[PDB]
């Protein structure tokens, strides 16, 4: 059972 | 879609190598790259982001990719094999985060063969609606043949009166085999424009099949005989008849 | 395979259509994704979710309280959505797409007033073409046995200014033997088809 | 000394009575300000440094990031709490108790978690210096404590999940 | 105010190298780490590399990630450059120390920015490399960070340890004593 991580939200370019 | 991907056709011989481009939609940095073959069905093969490599299908080493600064990415397809013979889609996705929704171009259809001599251009025929069907229907449909060309790279379109037509057309989903024994067999593919009996009758109307087919370039070479396979329009038109 | 679906799917166009989807070995971090892909296009996404009833508004979908199963509604599917439609799993944090078999769905034209016949077309310059016409979603086009003739698929094309619809198939071939009575003897044509005399 | 541009992203749970209360707090930080973040208590991206407005408005105006951001309570928060109930959670380690003189200082070393009461008694005594609860970095915790202080023994007792009953140490 | 507290994770990429680090913490301590030239995911307990799996692709794209971020904001911050502070030294043992039974001399080192740091042993004056170990940049909540570094030894009354710490917001490398 893979553990879970938070992503960056990206920057507008 | 906003994914662009050129060329849309290529016809290339056994041991060649092709490159393909893609632009990604205006404001998108993930590209991606993927392979739909009659044998695996549409399979992943890379994926760029910001110029960069973040994720690896089943890509084989004879295939290489690229995303340059103008995040537009293109792909090479080295010694090329008869099993290579598929679409290639291009997509795009706002960024590598896993809630952007990915957007694909229209695609590149590759056919890979053993002799550049195997391309042929197609032969186009119109034939005019049936005397019985006007009496029975009131309708008239007028139906176009494409016949003996390879690769099954073509874009039929009727024409009526100088004009494209949508309404009332409906051509085959995909070209079929001529000699479906046979390996490099030449296509076949037909349409019909159905219209109405007193429009068909008015002798001042006319209606133009064309076919646009895919064929060799100005990059291909040619050592035979008859006139060199290219990238064409071949017509077959008819008038109203009374 | 991660996703299971049936692999066809048939319905009547302007009807809602069900799509479902198996998937037993789904994790929390996963998303359920819905792409399609129309004849001769590129992939286009549909929809995606985590839990419940996710709605845009191309469809909505329903994803079971144990997540092991989901539905794609499309409310009112037209004839240009016929198209396969891939149910794919996906980590919420990756982007790369495993597309399985997935769902061939047919939209079946409303045909207001049946016709079916077989006609005989002459060429404009100088082989000879049958076209068999106006016929009901209930009619299948059968593929000929003689490798000399050669038979079309059905196709159904839209007088959009008389709101009118029609099927058609498309035989043709170089042999004398080659008559339009016989061109679609191997396919379950109706009784009522209309021959005319030549 | 050398130019430097520190750039932070901190997805943050915060966990209260087990599963019952869950928030998640992500912050975007450059250099050592954290100029925008996410609190699911809120529920949309918020600004928290003039440098912050370009992005908060940004993802908010995105529904697919608002959206994948409110469910990482769920794919993140919920689900990697049920990967440390299992372990984590469950992790007891006994500590070590050793008494040496210096006072009697009463070394209570490598025990996890972080729950621990250490009380001298004889009967109790009131009157000890405890230093604070040092944390080793290796899964592990240390606290020392000493008293001021013939023929009287010195008790150290010792509380800790990890043990049914206290350890008892004496000193002659 | 949380029973417990939890980052999954703490991502850091810095202009210099460039350099980055992805870990997971869990009450303050650090779960695992990803090496990202290597691409693997190295976790800090048996319990942990026996139980727990965390793939390393979602670390490295969440490094690409801030690395587009920095240098967007770099531009809109009109490149504000990170301030060095100076750094807190402690030296400390894990166990009570007693002659001939073997322990560990730990040295923290709070209070680190931006986060690049030499942390060395000096055994009587001359170096050692022999039984050192060291944590990652664990975070803090005013956005700083702590590394723990470690030495196993052999406590006698011949050897007397020093904790070398170089970094940019000290002038002179800043060295703590211990003595058995
Ligand atoms: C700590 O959490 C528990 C929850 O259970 C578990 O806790 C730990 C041990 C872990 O194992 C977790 O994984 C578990 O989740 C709390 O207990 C729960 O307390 C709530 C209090 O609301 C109670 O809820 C029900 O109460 C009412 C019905 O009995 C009902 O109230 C009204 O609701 C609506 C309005 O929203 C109204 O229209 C209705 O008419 C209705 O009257 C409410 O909606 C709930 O149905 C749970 O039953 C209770 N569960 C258990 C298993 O105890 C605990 O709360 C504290 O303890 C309970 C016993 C009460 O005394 C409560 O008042 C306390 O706060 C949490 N503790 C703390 C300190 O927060
Ligand atoms: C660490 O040591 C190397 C030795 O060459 C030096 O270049 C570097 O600047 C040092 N780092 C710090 C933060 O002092």
């Amino acid at each position: 059972s893979g553990e879970g991580s938070f992503q960056p939200s990206q920057e507008n370019p | 879609s906003g994914v662009t991907q050129t060329p849309k056709h290529l016809i290339t011989a056994t041991g060649q190598r092709v490159t393909l481009r893609c632009s990604p939609r205006s404001g998108d940095l993930s590209v991606y790259w993927y392979q739909q073959s009659l044998d695996q069905g549409l399979q992943f093969l890379i994926q760029y982001y910001n110029g960069e490599e973040r994720a690896k299908g089943n890509i084989l080493e004879r295939f290489s990719a690229q995303q340059f600064p103008d995040l537009h990415s293109e792909l090479n397809l080295s010694s090329l094999e008869l099993g290579d013979s598929a679409l290639y889609f291009c997509a795009s996705s706002a960024g590598t985060s896993g809630e952007y929704e990915q957007y694909f171009g229209p695609g590149t259809r590759l056919t890979v063969t053993e002799d550049l001599k195997n391309v042929f251009p197609p032969e186009v025929a119109v034939f005019e609606p049936s005397e019985a069907e006007i009496s029975h229907t009131q309708k008239a449909t007028l139906v176009c043949l494409a016949t003996g060309f390879y690769p099954d790279h073509v874009e039929l379109s009727w024409w009526v009166n100088g004009k494209e037509v949508h309404s009332g057309v409906c051509t085959d989903p995909q070209p079929l085999k001529e000699q479906p024994a046979l390996n490099d067999s030449r296509y076949a593919l037909s349409s019909r424009l159905r219209v109405s009996a007193t429009f068909w009758q008015n002798p001042r109307n006319h209606f133009r099949c064309q076919v646009q087919f895919y064929g060799l370039s100005e990059n291909d070479e040619w050592t035979q005989d008859r006139a060199k396979p290219v990238t064409q329009i071949v017509s077959a038109e008819a008038w109203g008849r009374a | 395979a991660k996703t299971t679906q049936p692999n066809s799917m048939e319905s009547n166009e302007e009807e809602p259509v069900h799509l479902p989807c198996n998937h037993s070995t789904i994790s929390g971090t996963d998303y359920i994704h819905w792409y399609r892909q129309l004849p001769s296009q590129g992939p286009e996404y549909v929809i995606h979710g985590l839990t419940s009833n996710v709605n845009n508004r191309m469809a909505s979908l329903a994803i079971a309280e144990d997540r092991k199963s989901s539905t794609l509604i499309l409310h009112r599917a037209t004839l240009r959505d016929a198209a396969v439609y891939y149910c794919i799993l996906r980590d919420s944090r990756a982007q790369k797409l495993v597309f399985g078999q997935g769902t061939r769905l047919t939209i079946n034209p409303n045909i207001q007033n049946p016709d079916p016949a077989v006609y005989q077309l002459r060429d404009s310059k100088s082989k000879s073409v049958c076209l068999f016409t106006d016929f009901d979603s209930q009619t299948n086009v059968s593929q000929s046995k003689d490798s000399d003739v050669y038979i079309t698929d059905k196709c159904v094309l839209d007088m959009r200014s008389m709101d009118f619809k029609s099927n058609s198939a498309v035989a043709w071939s170089n042999k004398s033997d080659f008559a339009c009575a016989n061109a679609f003897n191997n396919s379950i044509i109706p009784e009522d088809t209309f021959f005319p005399s030549p | 000394s050398p130019e430097d541009f520190v750039y932070q992203f901190k997805g943050m749970c915060y966990f209260t009575n087990g599963t019952e209360r869950v928030r998640l707090v992500t912050r975007y930080i450059y250099n050592r300000e954290e100029y925008a973040r996410f609190d699911s208590d809120v529920g949309v991206y918020r600004a928290v440094t003039p440098l912050g407005p370009p992005a908060a408005e940004y993802w908010n105006s995105q529904k697919e990031v608002l959206e994948r951001t409110r469910a990482e309570l769920d794919t993140v928060c919920r689900h990697n709490y049920q990967l440390e109930l299992r372990t984590t959670l469950q992790r007891r380690v006994e500590p070590t108790v050793t008494i040496s003189p210096s006072l009697l200082v009463c070394s209570v070393t490598d025990f996890y978690p972080a729950q621990i009461k250490v009380r001298w008694f004889q009967e109790e005594t009131t009157g000890v210096v405890s230093t604070p609860l040092i944390r080793n970095g290796d899964w592990t915790f240390q606290i020392l404590v000493m008293l001021e202080m013939r023929g009287d023994v010195y008790t150290c007792h010792v509380e800790h999940p990890s043990l049914q009953n206290p350890i008892i140490v004496e000193w002659r | 105010v949380a029973d417990h507290v939890a980052s999954y994770g703490v991502n850091l990429y810095q202009s210099y190298g460039p350099s980055g680090q992805y870990s997971h913490e869990f009450d303050g301590d650090e779960e695992f780490y990803v090496d990202l030239e290597r691409k693997e995911t190295v976790w800090q307990l048996p319990l942990f590399r026996r139980f727990r799996r965390f793939d390393p692709q979602f670390a490295l794209t969440n490094i690409a990630v801030l690395k587009h971020n920095l240098n967007i904001v770099i531009k809109r911050s009109n490149s504000t450059a990170a301030t060095n502070e100076v750094p807190e030294v402690t030296v400390f043992s894990k166990s009570p120390v007693t002659l001939g039974q073997p322990n560990t001399l730990i040295c923290l080192v709070d209070n680190i920015f931006p986060p690049v740091v030499n942390i060395t042993w000096l055994s009587n004056g001359h170096s050692v490399t022999e039984g050192v170990s060291e944590t990652s940049f664990l975070s803090k909540s005013d956005h700083s960070f702590f590394k723990i570094s470690y030495l196993t030894f052999l406590p006698s009354a011949d050897e007397i340890y020093d904790c070398k710490v170089e970094h940019w917001g000290l002038d002179e490398p800043l060295l703590k004593h211990w003595e058995p």
